[PDB]
């Protein structure tokens, strides 16, 4: 027999995501059980600054005030999908021909 | 929050301007969309009236 | 390729498929000798200077 050759190609332009300076505007956080997770969030706690009054003038009451900030989910997938001859040739290893 | 993500560093060159006396980071995104049928984000399309 | 967030489909197949040919072009060059020239060349008289 003689074989009709091919040619495969490899090379890719690799990049990570923190190599690159978008990170600088995020602080990345590897939480393994995130799926797990519903919606966090973070209360933030905010007294008004006051100023003091003039003589026959309102009076500037204290009024404590209160936020707080959520998070969106961003749920991504990708497939790769494998020949069922490639997949069941992984398994069982030939002893013929080279 | 804040505590992960210390201790180790690395450099890493990269071109910077200053404005302000703020120094703000520079970047090139083409180089992750090249090669590939998906539009880039940075672009979009603005409709006018 | 790239991952998206979208409900739009990314490509299942990775490496496309690429035919190629290899087009020759050949090259030719006469250059013409006079039988004197070669008839001289071989040959030795040994007559005179």
């Amino acid at each position: 027999f003689e074989a009709i050759f091919g040619t495969f190609c490899n090379r890719l332009e690799w990049v990570y995501f923190l190599t690159s300076g978008l990170a600088a505007a995020a602080h990345a956080i590897k939480f393994h059980d995130l799926n797990k997770l519903t919606t966090g969030k973070m209360l933030f706690h905010v007294q008004v600054p006051r100023v003091a009054s003039g003589a026959g003038l309102p009076t500037s009451r204290q009024t404590t005030i209160m936020v707080t900030k959520y998070s969106e989910k961003s749920p991504i997938t990708i497939p790769f999908e494998l020949s069922a001859a490639c997949l069941t040739y992984l398994r069982e290893t030939f002893e013929g021909t080279i | 929050l804040s505590q992960a993500g210390a201790h180790s560093l690395t450099p890493l060159s990269m071109d910077v301007i200053r404005l302000g006396e703020k120094t703000v980071i520079m970047e090139n995104l083409r180089r992750v969309y090249k090669n590939t049928d998906t539009k880039d984000p940075l672009e979009r399309n603005v409709d006018l009236t």
